[PDB]
């Protein structure tokens, strides 16, 4: 019942280096494809098995390789990445002539960077900005703003937290982080995100506004020789108080 | 399972004229199950250039198949199909009586 | 035109 | 190309009609998709359809006309969650690949009783140097855009969701790094509203 | 008037000797239009008639694929089956399974069915309805609850009460020179003798298209089926068919018996009396 699982979500890799990304399929479904997704041109399928232990190329193969050993898992080797391989990867799953409904379900994604140099690598600075005492004095409302910037991959996730718990119900942030410097390859992004609550729920100091950044990086594992702090998988905060005006 | 003998009919496709060019049918049908040696034979000997149409099957599932080949009837010649299936105990030959 | 859905027996 | 899609973006108020369309061009197609997706999301199922017809399931109408190879997507009574990609997906058998379109972008604009648009600052809680402009409160009707100089960075227009007045409002944000730069001059490269609140 | 589209598909297991033999026929009416044999050359689905060459290659290709995935259900059928019966892996068993649908002479779809037997006998059936199956025994209640998950109402119904008529009105129009022609039967009449007492009539109808004739004796009046020898309706090869029926009857009473021949392409039901 559980569906297409797939794993990892994110991905940084350096030019040259093997990755195994599973995909994972609960359903006793015989036909397995796998696709990129990118900006230009939609879905386009890499490679695709009809049945245990057979499979063969899709529209996009190379660079790509793929067994299916089993009915359950089909996963996807990228045996030596080149920087074009940066691209949301899914895996998917349909009946074939197992019987079902004819439906194919979509696994969860992988959002893979390729970096030529991992010296590209790095992490949000997160800031919250407090609100204006116009608008509260206009409107009687108050929008608080999160600015995470400078991070690279864009493999982040943003949330606020306010007194400890997570709050979904106020809030909008950016569909997509922006490209800092739309020019090139190596280009740092960032995201903001506004939080609106009531200036009564604003103006009491009590209240303990979070803001959230999961960003993914590299692992403890990694190789790493730069006096900047190296840039691992790890949560960026920032905070702000309500001021009793 | 089911065994069934074959059905089978040797005729010609137009009405049959010596020295004029037409066509041989063996039909066979109402058999099964579908494994079936079906040859026709001109005085006896086996003919090559014989042609068949695909398997199919009838209502109540037995098959059928038209086994055919150019001819060009004589007064001497005679004319025979031979059909061999597990229903029969040896193979049969129906020869082609020619105003049938 | 053929069925393009069957399921097994 | 083999199916062919609505290019996008298609922009609906909230309580109107969306409808996609999609072509595809192989005659022997007998089953019809329409996958749904949020940005940074996985495509997910939400309508099959395989007769001449309609076919309803809950807001959702698809329709088939294989004599002109067509399958449709009306979405009825939108709502603010119905703001995604719609990919249109076509197949001939279990064997056959299943054919995407590109996808039709949809947004949907909140219905906001009465605006007031304006323009705020924002200084931080702490040391990170940078400033924040927040164009606020504005119509469904406007566009905020992006150029300038490389310093200054825009955000696309988003809408936020106040589940306690039926208060929903669009917003946008503006900073700058290193700066000389003011609120009442971040937005200049926009088309902004006659009584745009610049306060204080 | 009516017509029909029908696939006929056969299965049978080769013990010792490899995969299934794998057979399908497409017909329109009594004319076949396509073939697919898993022993042929080309390995995929052949054109069988003019009128249907002209479909383009995604057409074949599209056939090909769906026959070969039809192949490959029979396969694992004869597995599962031999399974169900308990049947020794040492024996050639057969599968036939045939579907389609019926439309009237408006070319609105009428009827659906989709058959399918095991050795010769009926496996399972779907009913008139279109939502459920006839299963025969025990072993078929199996493959009626699994083929009677809730999807599949749906499924059967698209292609039976559309797709199947959507084509089978295509193909109408696509040979209307071959498919859409009545050819009257030709009437001859032959008489022998066959003991000097008895005389054997036999009645005749050559050249017709559709197969559905139907050949009737009776003496003056009141019918006979006592005595009628009918054959089977047999191919010429030309795309018209044959058939004969006979009496053995007490000789110098050759005046009072007429044949009777009822076809669609005849205006009116012919009379034949022997002169």
């Amino acid at each position: 019942n559980a569906g297409v699982t797939q794993t990892p979500k994110f991905q940084v890799l350096k030019t040259g280096q093997s990755m195994t990304l599973q995909c994972a399929q609960d359903m006793n479904h015989e036909y397995m494809s796998w696709y990129r997704q990118d900006p230009g041109m939609g879905l386009r399928l890499i490679h695709y098995s009809v049945g245990a232990g057979i499979t063969d190329q899709g529209e996009v193969p190379n660079g790509y390789n793929v067994s299916r050993s089993t009915t359950e898992d089909f996963p996807l080797r990228l045996l030596s990445a080149a920087p074009s391989q940066t691209s949301v990867y899914f895996c998917a799953s349909r009946p074939g002539l197992a019987g079902g409904r004819p439906e194919q379900y979509f696994g969860p994604g992988t959002r893979l960077t390729v970096t030529e140099d991992l010296k590209n690598v790095f992490p949000p600075e997160v800031a919250v900005f407090e609100p204006s005492e116009a608008e509260i004095s206009h409107t009687q409302k108050a929008t608080l703003v999160c600015l995470a910037t400078g991070f690279y991959p864009d493999h982040v996730e943003l949330s606020w937290w306010v007194n400890g718990k997570e709050v979904h119900s106020g809030v909008s942030t950016d569909p997509q982080p922006l490209k800092e410097q739309p020019a090139l390859n190596d280009s740092r992004y960032a995201l903001s995100s506004r939080l609106r609550v009531s200036a009564t729920f604003w103006q009491d100091p009590r209240n303990h506004f979070r803001c959230q950044v999961q960003f993914y990086g590299l692992s403890e594992n990694d190789e790493w020789t730069q006096d900047r702090a190296k840039p691992v998988t790890q949560i960026v905060s920032a905070e702000a108080w309500g001021r009793a005006d | 399972m089911i065994q069934r003998t074959p059905k089978i009919q040797v005729y010609s496709r137009h009405p049959a004229e010596n020295g004029k060019s037409n066509f041989l049918n063996c039909y066979v049908s109402g058999f099964h199950p579908s494994d079936i040696e079906v040859d026709l034979l001109k005085n006896g000997e086996r003919i090559e250039k014989v042609e068949h149409s695909d398997l199919s099957f009838s209502k109540d599932w037995s098959f059928y198949l038209l086994y055919y080949t150019e001819f060009t009837p004589t007064e001497k010649d005679e004319y025979a199909c031979r059909v061999n299936h597990v229903t029969l105990s040896q193979p049969k030959i129906v020869k082609w009586d020619r105003d049938m | 035109m053929l069925w393009g859905y069957l399921q097994y027996v | 190309k083999e199916v062919e899609q609505n290019s996008g973006p298609l922009s609906v108020p909230e309580g109107a009609i969306a409808s996609l369309n999609c072509t595809y061009s192989d005659r022997g197609s007998q089953s019809f998709f329409w996958y749904r997706q949020y940005s940074g999301k996985s495509p997910e199922l939400i309508m099959s359809i395989y007769s001449n017809g309609d076919k309803e399931d809950g807001r959702f109408t698809a329709q088939l006309n294989k004599a002109s190879q067509y399958v449709s997507l009306l979405i009825r009574d939108s709502q603010p969650s119905d703001s995604a990609t719609y990919l249109c997906a076509v197949t001939t058998d279990s064997w056959g690949k299943l054919q995407f379109g590109a996808g039709t972008q949809v947004v949907v604009t909140p219905d906001i009783q009465n605006p007031d648009p304006a323009v705020y600052q924002l200084r931080d809680s702490k040391s990170s140097d940078k400033s924040v402009c927040l164009f606020t409160d504005f119509d469904s009707q406007t566009n905020v855009s992006q150029s300038k100089d490389s310093d200054v960075y825009i955000t696309d227009k988003t809408v936020l969701d106040m589940r306690s007045m039926d208060f929903k409002s669009n917003s946008a944000v503006a900073w700058s790094n290193k700066s000389d730069f003011a609120c009442a001059n971040a937005f200049n490269n926009s088309i902004i509203p006659e009584d745009t609140f610049f306060p204080s | 008037g009516s017509h029909s589209m029908r696939y006929f598909f056969t299965s049978v297991s080769r013990p010792g000797r490899g995969e299934p033999r794998f057979i399908a026929v497409g017909y329109v009416d009594d004319t076949q239009f396509v073939r697919f044999d898993s022993d042929a050359a080309s390995q995929r689905m052949e054109p069988r008639a003019p009128w249907i060459e002209q479909e383009g290659p995604e057409y074949w290709d599209g056939e090909t694929r769906k026959v070969k995935a039809h192949s490959q259900t029979h396969r694992v059928d004869l597995g599962t089956l031999r399974g169900y019966y308990n049947q020794s892996e040492a024996g050639s068993h057969t599968v036939q399974r045939m579907y389609g649908c019926d439309v009237g002479s408006d070319w609105r779809f009428l009827r659906g069915y989709h058959q399918y037997a095991y050795d010769g006998k009926d496996y399972i059936a779907l009913k008139e309805d279109l939502r459920s199956w006839t299963a025969a025994d025990m072993a078929a209640q199996t493959t009626k609850h699994k083929w009677e998950a809730a999807h599949v109402a749906e499924q059967l119904r698209a292609y039976l009460e559309g797709t199947c008529v959507e084509w089978l009105r295509r193909y109408l129009e696509n040979g209307k020179e071959t498919l859409q022609r009545t050819d009257a039967p030709k009437t001859h009449m032959t008489h022998h003798a066959v003991s000097d007492h008895e005389a054997t009539l036999r009645c005749w109808a050559l050249s017709f298209y559709p197969a559905e004739i139907t050949l009737t004796w009776q003496r003056d009046g009141e019918d006979q089926t006592q005595d009628t020898e009918l054959v089977e309706t047999r191919p010429a090869g030309d795309g018209t068919f044959q058939k004969w029926a006979a009496v053995v009857v007490p000789s110098g009473q050759e005046q009072r018996y007429t044949c009777h021949v009822q076809h669609e392409g005849l205006p009116k039901p012919l009379t034949l009396r022997w002169e």
